[PDB]
């Protein structure tokens, strides 16, 4: 996300003033584009562990209801002009066939009450007795956010967490890892108290240090 | 390729664009010719300083109606004051059809361009600056070669992606597709600024300047009696026009040709007048005597 | 500021090339049209998108 | 009363009084500027009727 | 200063016609604005429900 | 080493990770649609990808579409090698090492590249570049002596660019020195990158020699590019100086030049930065 200022302290970012500037003239030279590198800032939850110092793989309660994790997709489709074609066409025929087709109507159902009806035998007294839908419910959500609530969900730390969505968060109390202080409200980098430096906890190591 | 390789914006001095129009209007309906002098900086700014003719000829524009002796002597003259340059192009008049090079044109800007790779073709319309906007543009040659090896959007990197087009169909397929088009801007310090905006020196001493007074009565009476007209005209537009959509009532009863903004547009002018003519009048017999 | 933007525009749009008075003769279906100008002969030319 | 840290709160009613009659002052800012923009509009609209 | 008085009077007719119309406009704008809160209801509804 | 902000920069990195999810059908429309031939239509692309991708190695639009990436040309491709680091921002002990190729010395098949590398270089290293600042201000020294050659103008503007986001805020007076040099050649291209550098550097310390310095040059340049640059440079060395850059911001609206004034406006903006100061308001 492109963020104004730190909201931690409420103070501007030096990378956010100069980056926007850079891009915003960019008909003069078009090189000036990648300026805005220094305005996009990463929002995610970090926790770092008291003893060793290192992210822990722990779930915090989340309220009611996610205000992300969409991803939707981008696609192009140009079959669906041979798909439209065809759909027409076989609605075509049937208006014409309107003058011949009276005079079959009479002939074709004795055909049917000798026989079946089109797979068995059965039901062929109406010439639709079965009608309806199976579905005409559709809500989905009750809400696109519910603020805080009563209903939980669970996320995982090191997730896409945007503001909204990060207020709703509270560090559980039965699991270690809880604040050294209290929350700051906001996405950033927040120090959790260990509870047990020697019970196995699951960890996340960091990219580079893996690699080197 | 290691250049900014773009046609430059050329800067056309307070000078030199009065210059080619006084030039290209005199010989009016002939077409009139004639070298541009300037200098280049940067890789895509010509600022072009000043201007010469090269004499008329019986058979205009042409390759042939350069003249080596006229064009090199009159380079002399300018040299011994020290105000000569490099030629950075040349100007033509097109007064007889649009902006865009004819077919002689093109061949005459193949020669100059072989000389130096910066020159321009400038196409003046001197019959078209009877407006109250000049008719002038600027083009340059991509060569026939230069096509083929697709080099056209090496010219249109780094700039506004602000071009200028001339009419269709024909005039048109020339100037994108086998010369390279750059806007034109104006080019003045502030010594220059003020010389062209002063006027007389009774144009700051014109307020003084009352007129008679026949005249100021004869502003008096018309503008009362053409009034009571537009009122007239004011006055059967509101006896209907009240009854619904709008557009239709105003096509009925003559509310487009609107006499409502008709009549205070005559009065509001007449007004503004008449506050002055007072203030003079008031001025001047009390401060003289 | 509609009426100051108003005269603006209308300066554009006043200058034209000359936009003329055909009549149709007879079209071709290869999509083009036989016009008669009216002062002049006639030319078969094509047509835009809205027509 | 019934519910105590009335006379908190009460005083930060007052805190943000001042703040948001200094943005209405950012809409007297606006009042002279858009005499000033009409001011020039009527300068502009005399030079396209020229 | 005859024909500058007679001119200051002529404009007052023509901006109190101005006076009036934009008072008949909200007359109109009155009923059209009730109709438009049951319609706003079903328009905030439905923000709620999806 | 917290102070550092070294723990940071890789705590981003994971995080970028493991929830990355790129939406394909996008680029494989910009791709056919936006032609790679037309300059305009390349480079608009090639930021898109750079944006999409940054903070995480992906060259994997780059092999695919290497065709289409071979069309480009001039100054949309040096777009297209300063695009890289973007995509490798972060991952500060291998910035230096996937760039190597492209770096000179190891290159020679277009100035394009050789001169987008140094400019993706300091994109890698921004906030933390301090060392980075060394190895490029070599590079300025070398090649501000001569620039009426085609390769050094293209290679050093990079360059240029690059040690602006390197040296960010750190007030170095050696980034000034090695910059001052390419503006009084009077630079081609260089004396944009140059000027624009050199305000990168010096954020907002408001020294007077400077502004002056600036000020004066503005007026003896006479390339396009340059009167432009320093325009936005005052406004840049500017930064947070309030009442302080007062004086200056009355001589460049003043001016008659179109080009003054139009750094004129953000040298308030800047000066001005979050106040809630009417007067700043009332000026622009």
């Amino acid at each position: 996300t492109i963020q104004l200022e730190n909201a931690d302290t409420g103070t501007l970012d030096t990378k956010s003033v100069v980056g926007l500037v850079m891009f915003s003239q960019f008909w003069y030279w078009f090189p000036l584009a990648h300026f805005l590198s220094l305005s996009f800032t990463p929002t995610t939850v970090i926790g770092i562990r008291g003893s060793d110092q290192a992210i822990p793989k722990f779930q915090m309660n989340c309220y009611a209801k996610e205000d992300a994790f969409s991803y939707p997709r981008m696609y192009e489709e140009a079959s669906g002009k041979e798909v439209e074609k065809v759909a027409t066409a076989v609605l075509s025929t049937t208006a014409r066939a309107k003058a011949r087709a009276k005079k079959t109507k009479k002939e074709k159902g004795p055909n049917e009450e000798e026989k079946k009806k089109e797979h068995e035998e059965k039901e062929k007294e109406r010439e639709t007795n079965k009608k309806g839908i199976k579905e005409t419910k559709e809500n989905d959500e009750e809400f696109y956010k519910n603020k805080y609530s009563s209903k939980p969900y669970k996320v995982d730390n090191m997730t896409r967490i945007l503001p909204q969505q990060s207020r709703y968060i509270s560090f559980i109390k039965d699991d270690r890892f809880v604040p050294v202080r209290k929350f700051k409200g906001n996405n950033g980098v927040v120090v959790l108290r260990d509870r047990e430096p020697k019970e196995p906890v699951a960890l996340i190591e960091t990219v580079r240090q893996m690699k080197d | 390729t290691g250049r900014d390789d773009t046609k430059e914006t050329v800067y056309i001095s307070s000078i030199a664009l009065l210059k080619m129009l006084k030039h290209g209007r005199a010989g009016v309906p002939m077409e009139v010719m004639g070298l541009m002098l300037g200098e280049f900086v940067d890789d895509y700014t010509v600022n072009v300083v000043d201007v010469f003719a090269m004499p008329q000829s019986g058979t205009g524009v042409s390759v042939e109606a350069v003249d080596d002796v006229f064009q090199a002597k009159m380079m002399d003259m300018l040299k011994q004051t020290g105000r000569d340059q490099m030629v950075v192009g040349w100007y033509h008049s097109h007064p007889g059809f649009g902006c865009w090079l004819s077919s002689v044109d093109v061949n005459t800007q193949k020669s100059f361009e072989q000389l130096n790779s910066r020159a321009v073709a400038v196409v003046v319309d001197p019959i078209q600056s009877v407006k109250g906007k000049v008719v002038i543009d600027a083009f340059r040659l991509i060569d026939t070669g230069a096509l083929i090896n697709n080099l056209e959007p090496r010219q249109t990197t780094s700039n506004t992606g602000l071009l200028n087009k001339a009419n269709i169909q024909a005039l048109i397929h020339g100037l994108n597709r086998h010369y390279y088009s750059l806007n034109i801007d104006y080019h003045k310090t502030a010594k220059e600024t003020k010389m062209l905006m002063n006027l007389h020196k009774e144009q700051w001493q014109s307020g003084l300047k009352m007129y008679d007074y026949e005249e100021k009565e004869e502003s008096n009476l018309a503008a009362t009696k053409s009034m009571v007209k537009i009122a007239e005209q004011y006055s059967k537009r509101i006896e209907e026009e009240k009854e619904l959509t709008e557009e239709e009532l105003k096509t009925r009863y003559v509310g487009r040709q609107d006499p409502k903004k008709h009549l205070s547009e005559t009065a509001d002018e007449t007004l503004e007048n008449n506050i002055v003519s007072v203030l003079t009048a008031g001025v001047n017999s009390v401060a003289i005597k | 500021n509609d009426k100051v933007r108003f005269i603006k525009d209308e300066l554009r749009l006043l200058q034209e090339p000359g936009s003329y008075v055909g009549e149709v003769i007879k079209i071709v279906s290869d999509k083009k049209v036989l016009v008669k100008v009216q002062p002049e002969g006639k030319y078969i030319v094509d047509v835009a998108k809205d027509i | 009363n019934n519910n105590s840290a009335l006379s908190n709160v009460n005083s930060d009613i007052y805190f943000k009084l001042k703040k948001l009659e200094k943005e209405y002052e950012l809409l007297t800012l606006q009042e002279d500027y858009i005499k000033d923009e009409q001011r020039h509009l009527k300068r502009e609209l005399k030079r396209a009727q020229e | 200063i005859n024909i500058s008085n007679n001119l200051q009077k002529a404009l007052t007719v023509k901006t109190n016609d101005e006076l009036m119309v934009i008072y008949i406009s909200n007359l109109v704008r009155s009923i059209i604005a009730f109709d438009d809160l049951i319609e706003n209801k079903i328009q905030n509804k439905k923000i709620q429900e999806q | 080493n917290i102070l550092s902000g070294l723990p940071t920069c890789d705590y981003y990195n994971t995080f970028l990770l493991n929830n990355k999810n790129i939406d394909i059908g996008l680029l494989n429309k910009s791709k056919s649609s936006l032609d790679g031939k037309f300059s305009l239509f390349h480079t608009a692309v090639s930021v898109a990808n750079g944006f999409m991708h940054a903070g995480t190695t992906d060259n994997s639009f780059i092999k695919a579409n290497l065709p289409w990436l071979g069309k480009a040309q001039n100054w949309a491709k040096f777009t297209a090698t300063a695009s890289l680091g973007v995509i490798h921002k972060g991952n500060l002990l291998e910035g230096k090492k996937v760039m190597a190729p492209y770096l000179p010395g190891s290159r020679a098949s277009s100035r394009f590249i050789k001169g987008g590398s140094l400019y993706g270089l300091g994109l890698i290293y921004a906030g933390f570049g301090r060392d980075t600042t060394d190895y490029l201000k070599n590079i300025i020294v070398e090649n501000s002596g001569t620039s009426g050659d085609e390769d050094v103008d293209v290679l050093l503007h990079g360059a240029s660019l690059g040690i602006g986001l390197a040296a960010m805020g750190s007030a170095n007076i050696e980034v000034y020195e090695a910059l001052k040099e390419v503006l009084y050649n009077d630079s081609a291209t260089s004396g944009e990158a140059a000027a624009l550098g050199m305000g990168l550097c010096m954020l907002g310390t408001g020294k007077p020699e400077a502004i002056h310095d600036m000020f004066t040059y503005s007026q003896e340049t006479q390339h396009g590019n340059i009167t432009r640059g320093l325009a936005v440079g005052l406004a840049l060395i500017n930064y947070g100086r309030q009442e302080l850059a007062d004086d200056l911001i009355t001589k460049m609206l003043a001016s008659d030049e179109s080009l003054l004034r139009y750094g004129g406006a953000f040298t308030i903006a800047l000066a001005y930065a979050g106040t809630g100061n009417n007067s700043a308001v009332k000026r622009l």
